[PDB]
């Protein structure tokens, strides 16, 4: 019986003819979710499960005309609305009970208030355009929820990809042309004290003040920075963020391996193919002048004498929003350091290449440094580039040479090349070519 | 393809018929699938067959038009 | 006939056989869409256009070779 | 062809150590004993250029130890030319190396190599 009515869903979503049909395909679109379609007139349909009740035609207003959801309704996009409410049951999956589910939504409210009041003090002290607030700024940009989709703040926007195939931002930045990381409340089995009117009732004209809690309620869930593509982070990094949180950020301590292994694995799986690389850590790039080949060096022992060791993390979970300008300070750092090793991995096959191959390769020296060994340009000492990712957009290189060698380039310039475009590996050609043209 | 259009035709009634039978019975995604491969056949071949038969209707004209010349030029 | 056909599948979930007879007598009418003067493929249809065009144009082309070919001077 | 581009022939394409001391033989007919060469100079500035050593160069300069291509005297000179001392990675490389053979700090030659190892310690 019920996999007749899933099955009736189906055929109802490939019919496809007029508007009285278009309003069974709507019906159709409510029990393909497992929803409840209640209808007054033609004109309007609501379809309505916990506080999750919207209307084409619990406890709050309806909010808004979302133009994003009106367009595709009007356009031939059911899908795209399909899509919409699927996020808008996914926030709403609160476990909680009822007079709990609706309490939890207004402290996630009120965090989503104090947040957009932080992005508007940065604007208001300094006007940044939006890549600066990206790279550099309190928060991040972010965009107020609307339907399903929860607030994005986007934490970094990659020098590489913020080109495309040389991008302006204006204010029309893409959800995804970046990194970005969304806000949310999520049950968790400990119980934990949230805001649950807005915090920021009396705001510093710098930076921000806020007011101490107690209000506040002890819902067993906790406010959540889940980052859409888990993030490879190092154990220096957890102590790190734990010194300024205190929330223990992995709790039931599970796997911790090399870092430049899972490093690699994001890098690959961004573009996903059926052949495995097999790398064996000897990633070969070619580029517009010479080719190169870096050997990754994991297991190469830290001051310690531990590899650098981490594990992926999807979920960070913060009660008030005072530390998270800490925390994502830390994160910018983390995620800068992996861009520029990250820049590197690539699914190439370069076999039998005689001419150049001018391999280069990358030691763990210690946690937030690394070291790119290569052979002098021009002399024939091993010469190397360290790059201490200091923070998340600011990385601090120094180019030791030996006694008697030749002056191979001037941090100065490099750091120019760079900025213009970027990548890492592209890094090392600026070395190469600066020297040769001296 | 009037054979391939009369198959189609004939498929598509049998297996919507049956779809909506056990729905009936209960109070199917092989069937919705060759539903949707039919219905496009059928769809596609239907502008064809209306414009075909406004062809065929000019095609009688011009078939009555050399009829007559060549009775007059014999 | 597909749009007759979900149709159909509507009055299944609803549920009627008076309906079930409505799309036996809609697939009789598609027999009749099958050949109300159906025949010809896409193809067929541009040759027989050109030759029929091909043979209008010849038959112009020969009565007016004996229009000018006047006997009397 | 010469040591240093040896050495990094032996670091680019990813070589294991005896894969190292193989090639290396292959590379220099002449053994020379390998100090008249300075194996220990140019493993060591090649190692210790960065914050950190990388532990490829480093490998092969404690194979190379352990093994007995390099002779403790001509390591000891050329660890006693670095200073620097700024990086504490590059200092605490240099004395796990000196951990290696210190105490059994034996030559096994002519006695010129052991008023060389003298004027090394």
């Amino acid at each position: 019986q019920h996999l007749v009515s899933c099955l009736e869903t189906l055929q109802k979503a490939l019919k496809v003819t007029s508007l009285p049909a278009m309003t069974d395909r709507l019906e159709s679109i409510a029990r393909q979710n497992g929803l409840g379609s209640h209808l007054s007139a033609s004109g309007t349909e609501c379809y309505i499960t916990s506080d999750m009740f919207y209307v084409e035609v619990h406890h709050g207003e309806n909010p808004v005309s979302c133009p994003e959801l009106v367009q595709q309704l009007r356009e031939k996009n059911f899908d795209e609305f399909s899509k919409h409410l699927k996020g808008l049951v996914n926030l709403y999956n609160l476990p909680g009970d009822n007079k709990l589910k609706t309490k939890m939504y207004l402290a996630l409210q009120s965090l989503e208030q104090d947040l957009s009041k932080m992005a508007i003090m940065y604007w208001k002290a300094t006007n940044a355009g939006p890549l600066d607030k990206i790279l550099h700024g309190s928060v991040g940009y972010l965009t107020p929820r609307s339907g399903g989709h929860l607030m994005n703040l986007k934490y970094y926007v990659s020098p590489s990809d913020l080109l495309d195939d040389i991008i302006l931002h204006e204010n029309n930045v893409s959800r995804s042309l970046g990194m970005n990381a969304s806000v949310t409340i999520e049950g968790t089995s400990a119980v934990y004290k949230l805001p649950i009117a807005p915090l920021i009732m009396g705001s510093h004209p710098v930076d921000n003040k806020w007011t101490p809690s107690f209000n506040s309620v002890d819902l067993p869930a906790c406010f959540f920075l889940k980052f859409p593509q888990p993030i490879p982070v190092s154990r220096a990094f957890v102590q790190k963020l734990q010194n300024c949180t205190g929330i223990p950020l992995f709790e039931t301590q599970p796997t911790y391996a090399p870092l430049y292994e899972l490093i690699t694995q994001f890098e690959l799986s961004k573009d996903p193919d059926p052949i495995p690389l097999n790398h064996n850590m000897r990633f070969y790039a070619a580029l517009p002048g010479q080719q190169h080949c870096y050997f990754l060096n994991k297991d190469a022992p830290l001051p310690d004498g531990r590899s650098l060791q981490g594990t992926l993390v999807s979920k960070i979970t913060f009660q008030h929003p005072g530390r998270v300008p800490l925390i994502l300070n830390l994160i910018r750092h983390q995620v800068a350091y992996n861009t520029l090793i990250g820049s590197c991995v690539k699914r190439t096959i370069l076999k039998e290449d005689s001419p150049g191959l001018l391999q280069f390769e990358v030691c763990p020296l210690s946690e937030s440094r690394f070291s790119v060994s290569f052979q002098h340009p021009v002399n024939d000492s091993l010469v190397c580039v360290v790059m201490d990712v200091q923070d998340s957009t600011h990385v601090s290189c120094k180019l030791y040479k030996g006694l008697s060698d030749a002056l191979i380039c001037t941090d100065d310039f490099i750091a120019k090349v760079v900025q213009r475009c970027m990548s890492i590996p592209v890094t090392m050609r600026a070395i190469r070519r600066k020297a040769e043209t001296i | 393809t009037r054979e391939r259009l009369l198959s189609a035709l004939e498929d598509l009634e049998v297996l919507s018929r049956e779809l909506i039978e056990m729905l009936a019975i209960s109070r199917e995604n092989q069937v919705l699938e060759l539903l949707i491969h039919r219905d496009g056949e059928f769809q596609e071949l239907m502008k064809l067959a209306l414009n075909q038969g406004k062809i065929h209707h000019e095609m009688q004209v011009l078939e009555k038009e050399v009829e007559k010349r060549d009775s007059d030029i014999q | 006939f597909l749009p007759l056909v979900h149709n159909i599948i509507k009055c299944m979930d609803k549920d009627q056989d008076l309906n079930a007879l409505k799309s036996k007598f809609q697939e009789m009418r598609k027999l009749i869409s099958t050949m109300p003067g159906i025949h010809l493929s896409p193809e067929q249809q541009q040759q027989q256009l050109q030759s029929l065009r091909e043979q209008v144009r010849t038959k112009n082309e020969l009565l007016q070779k004996y229009k000018s070919l006047c006997m009397f001077e | 062809v010469n040591l240093k581009q040896a050495i990094l022939q032996a670091w680019k394409e990813r070589w294991s150590d005896y894969q190292w001391a193989i090639n290396m033989k292959k590379f220099f007919p002449k053994g020379a004993t390998w100090d008249i060469l300075n194996l220990a100079d140019a493993l060591l500035e090649q190692a210790m250029i960065g914050p950190s050593p990388n532990p490829l160069i480093l490998s092969y300069l404690k194979y190379a130890i352990s093994s007995q291509m390099v002779s403790y005297s001509s390591v000891l000179t050329a660890i006693s030319k670095f200073d620097d001392f700024s990086r504490d990675l590059c200092v605490q490389a240099l004395l796990d190396i000196m951990d290696m053979f210190c105490d059994r700090l034996s030559c096994h030659g002519k006695a010129e190599e052991c008023i060389g190892l003298c004027r090394a310690l």
